[PDB]
């Protein structure tokens, strides 16, 4: 549940987001800050140091796909379950990712947005984004419910 | 904390300096707006934007964190009195320490772009989780 | 979300449950095991010792109301959101209970059932009850989403 | 742990005695059925009811917990080798330690009705959360 003001503030800031770099930074920081997430990405190569993680080309490329799904979600806020149906099935039945990790990635993305926009990422702007990431996490965890 | 984490925390907090109080007040404001459940612990407070009470309380939080950085090897002893207050007297739900820690990280990311590297982000998250563990130790 | 076998096993055991005592024991144990929950129940009286908590008449009376809502949920498993609509609004907007505590109460209830039934509370029986308590917790947290 | 909690844990574990291994194997079986995500950590294991591998592993878990009860004042040192294995080698998600702790509590409630009082339930939950904190300390 987003108010019309909150919806317009989220959409306005998202149009300024560099998709080619924000995604790679959010995925990279999840692997560095929460090291247990690395076991799901063994086939991505060298993840031994923070510098090796941030410089990994497979991490950067995958990050773009993650942000693409978030963009799709922002275009269909009224129907999040439908927009993430197959992705929920993939993460649950094939990868077996604990749903708590969806909340962690959402929070890391919020940190990355604050880092990229500075004082433009105001407390009301953060409040609306927290509602979005929680909605995305809940829609991804549906096939577990 | 590991030696690498101690060095990262001391270096990042040194750059914060005289702005600690300001960052503490902003982190509290971010928490109240993003997580409205946290507001129930402050009914006697003026919670509007730019509140003198929030500014004053943000300074006290920042002073406790600055003291924890200086006593990083003896955190349970330095924060002992604060554990009794938050757990026994105020009965603060442990989930709220995670919510405030996240809001402090968002505040630092917005004010220190050159300092908030992935390595420093990881060390500050570990430091704040250690502070939270000490403050909920009486449970 | 429950198989016909799981549904019959949950229903059979629930008919044996003493509503007048199981509810009071589940609510009482939440207050003893997770002491921060006591701040929401200050007006209930003496909560100083585990024996004072378990023997408190307001804790016992309230526990019956909690179990009554669970019984209602078991009768409408396909529509959990509708069955808990107003209760979700109450816990969120009026009481401001963090949704993590709904999971804790669900888990404490599972412990109370195991204590009361012993070897009859088998691992497949627990697995079906875990699905139920997770569903109830999720339906109560809807007005936050 | 507080002195009251230490006394409750030692008294409850004494009653468990020679059945610790049995209770450990049952707790694992309860975890695999209730939380299927936990099964991915054991692809090389026979996970069927009454498995010899699950019985053997349940004994090892119970032995580690029995050693933790005897070394309750020095838990980080006694469980140091297990922290490296679970965090560095196996990369076990911290949420899974809560899932196993809950299943151990359900197992004890079903086998020790006279011993599983509200006070003992609270102490055993605090002991298992301390064990979980030590096993995830390398994160
Ligand atoms: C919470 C937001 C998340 C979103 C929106 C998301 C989205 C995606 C998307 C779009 C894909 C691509 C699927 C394809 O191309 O067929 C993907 C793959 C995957 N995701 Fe996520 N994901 C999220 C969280 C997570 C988390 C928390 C983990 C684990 C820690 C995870 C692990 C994976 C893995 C392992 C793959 C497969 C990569 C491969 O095939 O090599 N995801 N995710
Ligand atoms: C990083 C974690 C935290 C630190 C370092 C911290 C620090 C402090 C300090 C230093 C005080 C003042 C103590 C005094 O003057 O005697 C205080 C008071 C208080 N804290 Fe915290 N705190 C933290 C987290 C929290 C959280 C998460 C909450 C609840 C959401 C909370 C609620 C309070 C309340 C209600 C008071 C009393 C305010 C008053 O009545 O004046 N604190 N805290
Ligand atoms: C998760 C399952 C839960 C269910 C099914 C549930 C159900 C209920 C029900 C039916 C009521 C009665 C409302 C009325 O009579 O109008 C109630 C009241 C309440 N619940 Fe819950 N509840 C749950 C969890 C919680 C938790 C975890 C807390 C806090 C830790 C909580 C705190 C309260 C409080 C404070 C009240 C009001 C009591 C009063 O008026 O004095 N509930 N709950
Ligand atoms: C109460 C917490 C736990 C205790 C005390 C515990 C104890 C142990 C012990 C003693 C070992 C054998 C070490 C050796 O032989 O060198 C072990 C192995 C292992 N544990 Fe845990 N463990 C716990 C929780 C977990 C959890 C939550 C998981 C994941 C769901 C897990 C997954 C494993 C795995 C995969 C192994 C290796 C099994 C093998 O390859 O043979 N453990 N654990």
């Amino acid at each position: 549940h987003l108010t019309p003001e909150e919806k317009s503030a989220v959409t306005a800031l998202w149009g300024k987001v560099n998709v080619d770099e924000v995604g790679g930074e959010a995925l990279g920081r999840l692997l560095v800050v929460y090291p247990w997430t690395q076991r799901f990405f063994e086939s991505f190569g060298d993840l031994s140091t923070p510098d090796a993680v941030m410089g990994n080309p497979k991490v950067k490329a995958h990050g773009k796909k993650v942000l693409g799904a978030f963009s799709d979600g922002l275009a269909h806020l009224d129907n999040l379950k439908g927009t993430f149906a197959t992705l929920s099935e993939l993460h649950c039945d094939k990868l077996h990712v604990d749903p708590e990790n969806f909340r962690l990635l959402g929070n890391v993305l919020v940190c990355v947005l604050a880092h990229h926009f500075g004082k433009e990422f105001t407390p009301p702007v953060q409040a609306a984004y927290q509602k979005v990431v929680a909605g995305v996490a809940n829609a991804l965890a549906h096939k577990y419910h | 904390l590991s030696p690498a984490d101690k060095t990262n925390v001391k270096a990042a907090w040194g750059k914060v300096g005289a702005h600690a109080g300001e960052y503490g007040a902003e982190a509290l404001e971010r928490m109240f707006l993003s997580f409205p459940t946290t507001k129930t612990y402050f009914p006697h407070f003026d919670l509007s934007h730019g509140s003198a009470q929030v500014k004053g309380h943000g300074k006290k939080v920042a002073d406790a964190l600055t003291n924890a950085v200086a006593h990083v090897d003896d955190m349970p002893n330095a924060l002992s009195a604060l554990s009794d207050l938050h757990a026994h007297k105020l009965r603060v739900d442990p989930v709220n320490f995670k919510l405030l820690s996240h809001c402090l990280l968002v505040t630092l990311a917005a004010h220190l772009p050159a300092e908030f590297t992935p390595a420093v982000h990881a060390s500050l998250d570990k430091f704040l989780a250690s502070v939270s563990t000490v403050l909920t130790s009486k449970y």
